[PDB]
């Protein structure tokens, strides 16, 4: 008996950044 | 330019939140309006489950199973705790 635990997806925080579609 | 953080898909009010998935996980973002962009955070699901990529089978939060691994046998257990993790422990019988 030897524990390991590889978890799965402990939470998740992103930071998507994008300018405004203008100034042509 | 109008004051209102616009997401890569839809536009929402300032400091407004919305549910959006990334690659496969549903994270709720919190716009800030401007160059601050918006930050997403894993949202709490309802069908909590534990998947084992070792046998290609799915289990529900609060279940257990016995599967071998590395010339051994591990009694991996499916957990959740308001999230959904998979605890793997050894158990050579």
């Amino acid at each position: 008996s030897t524990t390991e635990v590889e978890d799965s997806k402990p939470k998740l925080s992103i930071h998507f950044d994008n300018e405004w579609p203008k100034e042509d | 330019s109008k004051p209102g953080c616009y997401d890569n898909g839809k536009h929402y009010q300032i400091n407004q939140q919305w549910e959006r998935t990334y690659l496969g996980n549903a994270l709720v973002c919190t716009c800030y309006g401007g160059s601050r962009g918006f930050n997403c955070e894993s949202k709490p699901e309802a069908e909590e489950t534990c998947f084992d990529k070792y046998t290609g089978n799915t289990y529900r939060v609060g279940d257990t199973y016995e599967r071998p691994k590395d010339s051994m046998i591990w009694d991996c257990t499916c957990i959740g705790a308001g999230r959904g993790r998979i605890s793997c422990t050894i158990a050579n019988r």
